[PDB]
């Protein structure tokens, strides 16, 4: 598995793949690993595919129960301290096999410039954030290789086209050199799933642009 | 003489909750409308409780508030445990008969509160909303057009019932209600309604110029 | 007889509280001003709950203090729970008046006590400064001007309607707040801001020679 | 009728306060000076809380005496916790208070003690002593000069505030506490002082052929 | 009404401890002399409580052998915590004077009992032996020469005060003792002592011929 | 009011207690030996206690066979901490002491029995033995004849006293004990002893054409 | 990870890196290690990532919880008890791979002698402290080679200037010696951050003096 | 260490040695290991030097507390049940490094014939107990030559001198094969400790008599 | 680290060394082991630095609320039960890792003979205690060369100034033949730390009477 997030000019995008393996044989091929948790944010998590779902079940419905007791929804600090708590109090669990490793993209609406509300915060096994300010972030299996081309294609990005494209091509390189990634499927008709945080919210990507992008990708790299 | 003890303490009910202002819930072609009288921005009378059912109450403000974060936090684990579409109005209204019965019964004094639950149909389907109507003793009762609880509801009501008319708009039956809540501007007034067209969550307050234009 | 009980009460908390001085609460071009009778140096009236919310009480000290601790103890979890920035006056509000009510209802003897809580917008910001009331009973209103508990209200309460002014400077608001309290040098007063310029922290204290340039 | 029930139970503790014997403690240029009448001495009412903080009460022995473990308790405790210099008479006194108040509302019978908590500055430092009074309902006040509790208080009372004089000696404060309690020898008198001179413990008792001396 | 609940009790416990018999306590110049009025061979109220501490009680059997099992277990626990020359017997007088209290204000029915203890001096070493009184209601007192308690004390306190001498012998005091309590051969006698030559254990009773030859 | 309780739980325990039958216990050459009028032979009224101590009891069935239980399992406990030798009668009253004291203080209603504890010399030794008395509300007395409870003693009282005669025979004992209590054949009694001459357990009944030929 | 402090006449001064390191890989660039706790008092621990955010807001927020209940602040010795208590609860997390090694720097405003009210503070893993009597101190996987530096340049130090230059030497070598330490950047722009505390208060140093200093000593090491 | 005990007619008498050792190193010199725990009954504990204390001072407490209870001593039968249930509540503290072998002697007043009233009672590891029959018993590190010892030298014993004489005889014939037991000091004039029971009680033997049969002993085996 | 004390006529004396070792690198150079519990006692622990602090301020603590609370001082033997429970519930923790050794001085003024009032109580691992009576005892890692020393030179104290020369000897004897145990500094001038307890109550020695008694020792071994 892998997930991309960078930032560009008045907004963020995510992207995630769709394999599944157990071992070394392939039993998913249409898996969805990014998800809407608010108007505003997105989360990806990587690792053990069972944690994953109740991962972000339970992190949606605690935004949601805060938000409808108290009236008013939490800053981004208090998402950031919510999704950090959770992370640290399932070490036992990663410990006897279960781990997760999740990736935040959002969109501030209290900043001061509109154009650079985006952000992109990654956690490690201990419970520790950090918030990016390279631009781009990537967690998986296959994320040291997304991240090596994303580090040279970044020059390129100025909005939000732009961004899908690098994003695409990240996860077809990832793709490209680790094996538990699956690329794009030509026979079957299966894409990568993105998402785009705007000043508008966050929205999913219809597949025929990223089926598009994709097949410029590959008739590109031919 | 456990007798003498219960009409103290229903006389008791009955005069805390004849000092509160009223509020109506009635039901129009969009959905459920709320109306209440609220000089206070700040305390608010009228909530959401799930994707499809709302809150509304009169009475004391620190009572119905702990029965409102009671039932939010009832239906938020039932969604969890089952599913988000397992969850109905009709559970809502039990539970708080059940609470307000037991409080009634061995609490040294009773709830001075009237709650009413609302329900609407979920998105592209057709049904009629429901509306129910729970009594400080554990009453619980079910109404087709509208709830008035708070102060003197019997000139209301009656009002209500002379010039209640079916499938109207927003501005329509939000006029007879704010002609019988009379018998009031921007301030001092509370509306939110139920809108049976959005997708996930239905509940939405009007306020500010908005309330203006459409009064 | 639940009533009677009730009628005892709530006289008894009356009469403890007609007893106490009497302490005022304004808001200023600045924040929120807190004006106090208090012969002590020692044992304090007005206090900090947080960096935006202020405290203030009449009646007995033994109570209120215990009241504040509470409040302090709740406020500064949620600021680790959370974040600092989402700490607000009306959760801390509707805190007290819960314990309030249950202390009312369950307790063998009522609280004799009267608080209020203020807060104010961050720094950098505009917002109107809120204003609470909570009430032995439970019983919490908002007030937009100025609150005065203890003692005999209604004088001051007139002499503060007559002559308030928005948007005043400190020596002017601190003057009709004493001049109201007198309908007292530096000693027998206490006197402590709301500054709403500060970076972190708005609570201050006015004491020793700059309350005698003030005033 | 909580009010009759509360009349009862101050009149009881009034009652019980008024039998016993008469003690005073002022304040001189050494520190504080502590006079008490008792016949035994095997049963002593002046004591020692910590380094700088001194103990005294009247009333009926197995209460006073349980309090001050327990003050000794809590203050031993707080010194290991954080430190030796962050224990203050203030923080004993208010747990006094604490603990009289819920004595006072929740016992059977309510203790007839009334208690003093009295302070002096570190070594090498310059402060004005402070002297606490709690009563058996849980009130606290600060006195600047003297504190009277026991038996008939006004007469005394009249005779130091005729009698008092700031910066004296020991010889002197001693004299007019004497004699204002006369209005007794080595033997029927306890005399315990706070000295401020003194490197770490400031608590002495004064008996023998040295009180005859001094008297 | 507290008030008339304590003069309940109080009268029940002066009626209680009217009917029992009298026993008496002096100090002689060997240590402490203990007689009373015991037709029972079985039933013993005088006893002992540690190596230089004595114990005697006038009343029910049931309560002051509860009482006295309780204060040998308190005693035993303390001299392995520390030591056995740590004990002395103003902490076992509080005790008593504690869970006296403790049983007059929240018992259904106060103890009917009168207790008294006695210490002396240790081996090789010169003091005054000291005398402790409690009564049912928690007091505590302190008495020089002798304590006199059950039925009416009066005349025989009056007999002791006339007749009382210091330094007196074994035979001396003992016929002293016996004179004021018949104003009685070697049954219906209980006589014992507290030796003050003995190395480790000062106490021993007197039984059989021995009792015959000295009186 | 605590007296009028006490005289009415009193009169209660009496009256109880005058309604059953009497028993009759006296100490002969051999040892002690029990009359009981029971026209049942299923329940019992006389028991064994341990190696050497006998039960006996009068007044309703369900709380002397409950007390007995008691006192069994106390005893059997104690001979395996200790000893078999270790165990006296004086520990078992001292215990139904403490229980019926307890019972008559704080149960609803209190117990109407009469208990009575009786000892023997080990085998191969000489000494008097032992009885007691236990009454309702906790009283214990010492015996050193016989014990009469149950029904109008008076009469059978006077009648033991007039015709008791130290170091009887079991014929001759027996004889005045069936005298006195009819003052009956081998139906409607219960005879049993304590037989001081066996090597380990001391109880044996006696029924059947043995009681026939004994008397 | 390294953090330094050092006393001067009227003051004292602590600095430290940032650099984040999971194994040889690097992972972080821009991690602040040093806060300040109160107006009085900066902290700075030193080993896992993750425990050390924690820890000192932990502190600080201990430290406001007592001021605000009690009206007063603590004394120093109350604050150094506090922080000894809280480093020896951590024993078993650190047994489990949890470690933090704190150091305090304060300035005592209840003293004598206003020249020499600086303290530091050092802590073991038991959990004892010593109060520093050299004037210097240093913490972290690179602090031998601070300390022998400053043993041999603590004679130039007689005001804050001196003993920021030292401080900034002293992590300059601590850097060269070990990799788990970072250097300054100069094509990126990141330096090491510093606080001053002195009778004012604890402040922060800007950016422009230490990139001075830096550049300074880099053209003087050449 | 080692503890001897045997019969005589009319008494029994009890003794121990002074050493103190902690491996191979001599680390006491004037230990007592022989106490009088009531007027008629004495008791010796080997083992761990610390166990020792803490048990017969627990054992003299107990048995004082039920007298003082009852009003009448207990039986020996009880003391030795109440000793037998304190040795087997020792057993994992023994399993762990603190071990304790009793060894009790003392005189019934409640027997026929006065002149064989005297008692010898030895302690297993379990908890089991056992009535010496024989007339002697020894516990320690060298119990096994001084019961040898007292084999040989049991026929001479006719008085307390005699018993006093060979208990002295069979603690120096222990001592003479085990290192762990010390031998008479004439240098520093140190002795064994002794006690006697007899119908009037339980006394202590003064050093004379002890360093009178130690010299007599020396000077016999020289 | 070591620790000594030995008895003269009419008081006793206690001293101590000043070096922190974490394995074979000095990481203390002036640390203090000598504390006054109360009026008339003082107290020595060994083994390691954060137990030892802790424990005496805790003996202290325990101490003054006894007497607070009854109003009488403990006795000696009250106080050598104290010590001896808080040394016997310690025992895990010594196993895991946390030893603490103390050494108890003081002076009875409850005794007969006043110049025989001084004690020294000496302790085990398992929690028993002995009173000296050979005049001299020491703990800690050196305690054995101290402690030969001292039996060659306790034939030359008379008085308060012999013993304090004798015992400032042993140190030099035990720091000559221990590397964890630091000797005199000339070159920093720090010298042990000492405390005599007499009649009048326990005082401090002051720092230039050690030094010209250290100076005197190292001239005359030179």
């Amino acid at each position: 598995t892998t997930i991309v997030a960078l930032k560009y000019p008045g907004g963020v995008v995510m992207a995630g793949d769709r394999r599944s393996t157990q071992g070394n044989m392939i039993s998913g091929r249409d898996v969805r690993k990014v998800y809407i948790t608010d108007d505003y944010t997105a989360t990806g998590i990587a690792g053990t595919a069972a944690v994953a779902v109740e991962f972000a079940r339970l992190y949606a419905v605690e935004l949601e129960h805060y938000e409808k007791l108290e009236g008013v929804p939490l800053t981004f600090a208090g998402k950031i301290n919510r999704l950090a708590i959770m992370v640290r109090g399932n070490l036992a669990a990663a410990m006897q096999g279960l781990l997760a490793l999740p990736l935040l993209a959002g969109y501030d609406i209290h900043a001061s410039d509109p154009q650079s509300a985006g952000r992109i915060v990654s956690f490690d096994a201990a419970g520790g954030w950090n918030i990016e300010e390279e631009g781009y972030q990537a967690v998986g299996s296959g994320s040291l290789f997304a991240k090596s081309s994303m580090k040279k294609l970044y020059s390129q990005v100025t909005d939000g086209d732009s961004g899908l494209r690098v994003a695409v091509e990240a996860l077809y390189d990832a793709a490209d050199d680790d094996s538990a990634t699956g690329g794009p499927d030509l026979v079957r008709g299966i894409f990568p799933t993105a998402v785009i945080i705007d000043a508008d919210g966050a929205v999913d990507v219809p597949e025929s642009r990223i089926a598009e992008l994709a097949r410029a990708i590959i008739e590109s790299r031919s | 003489s456990p007798e003498q003890a219960m009409r103290e303490r229903s006389e008791l009910a009955r005069k805390g909750i004849a000092r509160a202002k009223s509020v109506v819930a009635l039901a129009y072609a969009g959905g459920v409308l709320f109306v209440a009288e609220n000089p206070s921005r700040s305390l608010q009378k009228i909530s959401e409780l799930y994707d499809r059912v709302g809150f509304a109450a009169a009475g004391k403000f620190n009572e119905f508030d702990n029965l409102r974060r009671g039932g939010i936090q009832f239906a938020d684990t039932r969604g969890y445990a089952y599913d988000r579409r397992d969850v109905t109005g009709r559970q809502l209204a039990n539970v708080y008969a059940q609470t307000l019965g037991t409080i009634f019964t061995e609490q040294a004094k009773p709830y001075e509160v009237e709650l009413c639950v609302a329900e609407v149909a979920h998105y592209g389907e057709t049904k009629r909303p429901e509306l129910y109507r729970i009594t400080y003793d554990g009453s619980i009762a079910d109404e087709p057009h509208f709830v008035v609880m708070g102060g003197t509801t019997e000139p209301i009501a009656n009002a209500l019932k002379e010039s209640y008319a079916e499938n109207a708009s927003l501005t329509d039956a939000l006029r007879i209600a704010v002609a019988a809540l009379r018998a009031l501007g921007v301030a001092s007034l509370e509306v939110a309604v139920l809108d049976a067209n959005r997708p996930r969550r239905a509940f939405r307050r009007i306020t500010g110029s908005a309330l203006q234009a459409l009064l």
